[PDB]
């Protein structure tokens, strides 16, 4: 077989993204027969240079996941990617630790296949244009550039939240992401800080191609604004060398292989 | 209400240059402080911070959960959860003159560079 084209001929461009019609994962499987156990897909027509592990931090949002799966599987196949879906479920009731769950996704995904690209995505963001490729670029890639939550615009230039993609090398370079941010906010600013310190810039598609829709929800008591976030962000330069991939610890409580994705439930400890 | 950068910027124009803080710095600060939400309510170890400016009941406003607060601003904290910013601004000015910009922890890390992006160009 031959290499897949730089751009897929399957792309459709803008899509109507709606969260009304309930979805039936069984139907989603029905419609996505090429996706194998554990949510893995590899093109049969061509060879893709993009081996992508899509990492989703998660805790009790199965309803958002159904929509994510419903919309992304067809998109990712269209983008002709050799990919796998990993939902990192945070066990327990401590405050949500997004960045640490993403670190777990990186290590765990690597046990399955030799991925060279990692896409980090919140469960509640769906891209509205399939030209916004869910793969890695020569520089760290910020994907959810124009979300409705912000009036289809980037809230601030240093914003690296929502959905992003880092090559294995770009990730390793910054010692992965922080493990010490509990509760909402700042961890993505820390990551932005790490990238900038390693001399990288953020690559982004334009605001038109990068539009995303967010599935709404009410304040999460398990993820209240983090009071120390600002001090943490202010010290990334020093803490990035001691808090990240190299200091990651967790306990896997279960690895679940469903037909549409792999859900890894983990015990990531508590704040200290 | 979640305001836009420009709604916020127009509404707090009076604070511009006060204590040497520009409107660009404020637009930056308010975004990371409350997401421009005039009804933001946040807990911070036993204290509660209110509104656009996230003014704390610890020293600045009077809340029902802490009626003995010093209430330096001389205002009920509930008045900081509406869309009328004149009183929020008057309180922020007292915080700036007494404690200084560092009351807002987002200032240093998020608003020390790239300020131009925070400009509102809307008349
Ligand atoms: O919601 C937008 C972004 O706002 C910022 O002020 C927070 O620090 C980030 O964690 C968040 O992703
Ligand atoms: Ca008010």
């Amino acid at each position: 077989l031959t290499a897949c084209p730089e751009e897929s001929p399957l792309l459709v461009g803008p899509m109507l993204i709606e969260f009304n019609i309930p979805v039936d994962l069984k139907l989603v499987e029905q419609q996505n027969p090429k996706v194998k156990l554990g949510g893995r897909y590899t093109p049969m027509d061509c060879i893709s240079p993009h081996k992508v592990a899509i990492i989703i931090p998660f805790r009790n949002r199965q309803e958002h996941l159904k929509y994510w799966l419903y919309y992304l599987h067809p998109i990712l196949q269209r983008q002709q990617l050799d990919y796998g879906i990993y939902v990192i479920n945070q066990a327990g009731e401590s405050m949500f630790n997004r960045a640490k769950l993403l670190n777990v996704g990186f290590k765990e995904a690597l046990k399955d296949y030799d991925y060279n690209c990692f896409v980090f995505s919140d469960v509640d963001l769906i891209p509205m244009n399939d030209h916004n490729t869910y793969r890695c670029f020569s520089q760290p890639r910020h994907i959810s550039v124009a979300m409705d939550k912000f009036g289809f615009s980037l809230p601030y230039v240093q914003y690296f939240g929502g959905v992003s993609a880092l090559s294995k090398q770009q990730f390793l370079s910054i010692n992965g992401f922080p493990n010490n941010y509990w509760g909402w906010g700042g961890e993505d600013d820390d990551i932005y800080n790490r990238l900038a310190f390693r001399g990288m810039s953020v690559s982004r598609p334009n605001a038109v191609i990068g539009k995303c829709r967010m599935i709404r929800h009410s304040r999460d008591k398990k993820n209240e604004p983090n009071p120390q976030r600002f001090d943490r962000i202010a010290h990334t330069k020093e803490t990035m060398l001691s808090d990240g991939l190299n200091s990651l610890t967790y306990m896997v409580l279960e690895v679940q292989r469903y037909p549409l994705y792999t859900k890894i439930t983990v015990d990531i400890g508590t704040p200290s | 209400t979640e305001l836009t950068k420009c709604k916020v910027s127009h509404a707090i124009k009076d604070i511009d240059g006060y204590q040497g803080i520009s409107l660009l710095e404020w637009a930056c600060v308010l975004f990371h402080t409350s997401g421009y939400d005039t009804q933001a309510v946040v807990n911070d170890n036993g204290s509660t911070e209110y509104g656009l400016f996230q003014i704390s009941d610890r020293f600045w406003c009077k809340s029902s959960e802490f009626p003995e607060s010093e209430n330096i601003c001389g205002i009920s904290c509930d008045k900081l959860l509406d869309d009328e910013l004149d009183d929020d601004i008057a309180c922020a000015k007292k915080i700036l003159a007494i404690k200084g910009i560092d009351y807002w922890k987002a200032y240093k890390p998020m608003c020390s560079e790239k300020l131009e992006q925070w400009r509102c160009e809307k008349p």
